[PDB]
RNA sequence: GUGAAGAGGGAAACAACCCAGACCGCCAGCUAAGGUCCCAAAGUCAUGGUUAAGUGGGAAACGAUGUGGGAAGGCCCAGACAGCCAGGAUGUUGGCUUAGAAGCAGCCAUCAUUUAAAGAAAGCGUAAUAGCUCACUGGUCGAGUCGGCCUGCGCGGAAGA
RNA sequence: CGAUGUCGGCUCAUCACAUCCUGGGGCUGAAGUAGGUCCCAAGGGUAUGGCUGUUCGCCAUUUAAAGUGGUACGCGAGCUGGGUUUAGAACGUCGUGAGACAGUUCGGUCCCUAUCUGCCGUGGGCGCUGGAGAACUGAGGGGGGCUGCUCCUAGUACGAGA
RNA sequence: UGCUGAAAGCAUCUAAGCACGAAACUUGCCCCGAGAUGAGUUCUCCCUGACCCUUUAAGGGUCCUGAAGGAACGUUGAAGA
């Protein structure tokens, strides 16, 4: 449960550490994101020798949340933070090289392989 | 199919017809002479 | 008017039946009835056919003017029969007909199937030329117009479902 | 095709081989009895009237008595009938079970829905409350306008509004039935009907096939 | 002139519009404006026409083989108009602004042979060509047909809570 | 003028079609994707934030679209009171002055227990003809009607290629 | 968008006739609904004793019977101001 002025963390090492969302993609009048929705976000602080310096609009992923996700057979994961991974605004491909935490696999779209492949947990 | 008030022969090939009370222009040469209003 | 005066010769072998505004024809093919305008009468006059305009309509010589013409298409369908010949342009274009139904791929995802109404006839000579044949012209011309219907043809390659008989005009993209 | 009627019995879910939980209602469909069956010639339509349960022998009146009486079936609780669809027939003082439900796939539940009582605008038509701060004074949960001004003069009819919510038959369908137990007189729905426990409930197939 | 300071009847309702100026009573008659299929008093009255549009029962410039009437005019069984198997050629790829205009951008004449018959050119289409039609001319059926003016009544133009 | 509270916001809407999206078509200087223009169509849908009291507008990011208007420029006996528009005070300017200024700032009481119509719910009485208990037919009325993306068709038709 | 087709020898979707054709219209889906005074239909249940009076009428009065069922009261409810 993602909306907008939420914080969330940087589960990359992009150099960005906190981001702000800005808006939920994917639907007109869209409240709130779930676990592996596309999102817009802002930086809010980063390292000065990352390649992402703060006050800069790209799209993020979901890949933690609070509320957390439920499970075919009732079963639901919770995490203590939210996490996103930054994107590239024209073809999703996260830039950073690693992730750190686990991560749900939720995220098997066939497509962010490169997600759960660099997720040291599922 | 233009939809003027006003229609008229604008080629040689162009026959005036009333269908349901609305006079039509119809041309066997090419589509852009056909008009609905008259 | 001038046409409705104009008797037109019925040939041995053609029955025809008047019963009061109906007529049936029967030739070699079928029997054809068809109900006629009130405001047009008919007689036998043996050998041969004559319409006349009752009065007490305006528009009575039109209306013998076109019963004319359709007894006419009767006569010669019911001694001979009416073809029509419908050709297919584009490449991966079949049309196989099987019994009373046709078979058609003009490009769709799905293959298109089509109900011949009674009395009418599907031949395919060739894989991309169709000929229909029946008793009346009217049924061959809408079943011909509903065949055409499903592809029309396009002009830049003149592809789709045409006439044989018809000239379809072509045109290029001038730049881009 | 005709329904049957059944008693809501809570509500429960099914663990499959697979993994998945599938949340199932359960609806006891004891045998139905068919007391009077209608035809053209008489009513000018076709259907069967059915009944199920029973009732205390001092709690029917002598009308409803009589009326089973000559049916030949045991009085049960209240009446309900169903049209036919012009495939079948019956015979009064058939026994109908659940067992029809075998291979069918989709069904339709009707029922009373739980009764709220007189609600309000926000609960009833989900309206938005106005502001709790502001300057907002006893006007938190107040329906606002309701009309536009002298041109119309009134209000319109059929205007959201405060009233009586609940307690009326409404209609679920396409439900996927999970489960049938002729024996056991039970009927596995996956998902949730109208009203609550013991309530009557109708089912019958799914109509939008 | 009316209302104001005038009721009554008519225009659905509507001081100022039309008819008409209430002294009182009558379960008497004749009329005005306006009306006479039913609501709703009185012609489903008579004779000759028009309208196809629900026109009548909102609206223009303008558009159109809607339909009725009138005055004419051209061509017509030495056979018209529309159709049907036919013909439509030769220099004139022009001198001319030679960039190609050749009839199809214009300076320009707007010649001339075969002739039952054809123009140094009206349309579509090519950089120009080419090409396809029509001007015009033969033969069969074959009788009316063609283009304007005056207007009567209609149609389109004509979308709001 | 013996009083019809006049800008915005909130809540709640309803109608028109001169249609923003979705639906059906003609023409195209329409190869295809994507467009341009016109015709038919009102069933449903038709943003969130930053700045400002603002409507509007600019800007940021979404969506199939973020439609144009009427309804006392809809709606204060439903809410607020930011702007404007009482009394305090100050600045600039005009006036000798009191004071004034669609010049600008700071502050500044929003009453009503619903008789009638209307509307949302829920009952009593009588009727429907001997009375009573049930189950229905259905005149008629209302609710709902939105849609994105991915895959297959197919990388097919089209296209020199893209 | 058409097929056939004369008026107008041709042509023409139209004048006669016959086809398709949209989230619009009617129905299909759900709910209310016989106060639908046009008050509907079906099934079942209950009542079939006597006297008198007059301005002898779908009239009035008295005695005995009052059934089906309903209401009331009580215990109450996932029904409800």
């Amino acid at each position: 449960m993602i909306q907008e002025q939420t914080m969330l963390n940087v589960a990359d090492n992009s150099g960005a550490r906190r981001v702000m969302c800005i808006k939920v993609l994917g639907g007109s009048h869209r409240r709130y994101a779930g676990v592996g929705d596309i999102i817009k976000i802002t930086i809010k602080e980063a390292i000065p020798r990352g390649k992402v310096k703060k006050g800069d609009v790209l799209k993020a992923v979901v890949v933690r949340t609070k509320k957390g996700v439920r499970r075919p057979d009732g079963s639901v994961i919770r995490f203590d933070g939210n996490a996103c991974v930054l994107l590239n605004n024209n073809s999703e491909q996260p830039i950073g090289t690693r992730i750190f935490g686990p991560v749900t696999r939720e995220l098997r779209s066939e497509k962010f392989m490169k997600i759960i492949s660099l997720a040291p947990e599922v | 199919m233009k939809v003027r008030a006003s229609v008229k022969k604008l080629c040689r090939n162009c026959k005036i017809v009333k269908r349901d009370g609305v006079i039509r222009v119809i041309c066997s040469a090419e589509p852009k002479h056909k008009q609905r209003q008259g | 008017s001038r046409v409705a005066k104009a008797p037109v010769v019925v040939p041995a072998g053609v029955d025809v039946k008047i019963n009061g505004q109906v007529i049936t024809i029967k030739g070699k093919n079928g029997e054809l009835t068809r109900t006629l305008n009130d405001a047009v009468e008919v007689k036998h006059a043996d050998n041969t056919l004559t319409f006349g305009p009752r009065d007490g309509y305006a528009d009575g010589w039109a209306q013998a003017g076109t019963a004319r013409a359709l007894l006419n298409s009767m006569v010669i369908g019911v001694t001979e029969g009416f073809t029509k010949k419908l050709q297919l342009v584009g490449v991966g274009y079949r049309a196989a007909v099987k019994g009373n139904v046709i078979n058609l791929s003009l490009g769709f995802s799905h293959p298109v199937d089509h109900q011949l109404p009674a009395g009418i006839t599907a031949e395919c000579p060739t894989q991309t030329e169709i000929v229909l044949k029946g008793a009346d012209k009217q049924v061959i011309g809408q079943v011909a117009a509903d065949l055409r219907a499903y592809r029309r043809p396009e002009p830049y390659k003149g592809k789709g479902v045409r006439y044989a008989d018809e000239v379809v005009r072509t045109k290029e993209a001038k730049k881009k | 095709m005709i329904g049957l009627v059944g008693k809501k019995v809570g509500m429960t879910r099914i663990f499959t081989e697979d993994g998945v939980s599938i949340p199932v209602t359960v609806i006891e469909v004891e045998a139905n009895r068919v007391t009077q069956v209608k035809d053209l010639a008489n009513d000018g339509y076709r259907a069967i009237q059915v009944t199920t349960g029973a009732k205390k022998a001092n709690r029917v009146t002598k009308p409803e008595a009589g009326h089973f009486a000559k049916a030949g079936v045991e009085a049960g609780r209240g009446l309900w009938e169903f049209r036919l669809a012009e495939g079948e027939e019956f015979t009064v003082g058939q026994s109908i079970s659940v067992e029809l439900f075998a291979d069918v796939k989709k069904v339709d539940v009707t029922g009373t829905s739980k009764g709220k009582g007189f609600a309000g605008t926000v609960k009833r038509w989900n309206f938005r409350t106005q502001d709790a701060t502001h300057g907002n004074s006893l006007s938190h949960r107040v329906p606002g306008s309701i009309g536009q001004n002298q041109t119309p003069g009134k209000v319109f009819k059929g205007k959201k509004m405060a009233g009586q919510m609940g307690n009326e038959r409404v209609t679920v369908q396409s439900l996927d039935v999970v489960r049938v137990d002729a024996e056991r007189n039970l009927l596995l729905v996956k998902g949730a009907v109208p009203g609550a426990t013991g309530s009557d409930l109708i089912v019958k197939p799914a109509v939008k096939a």
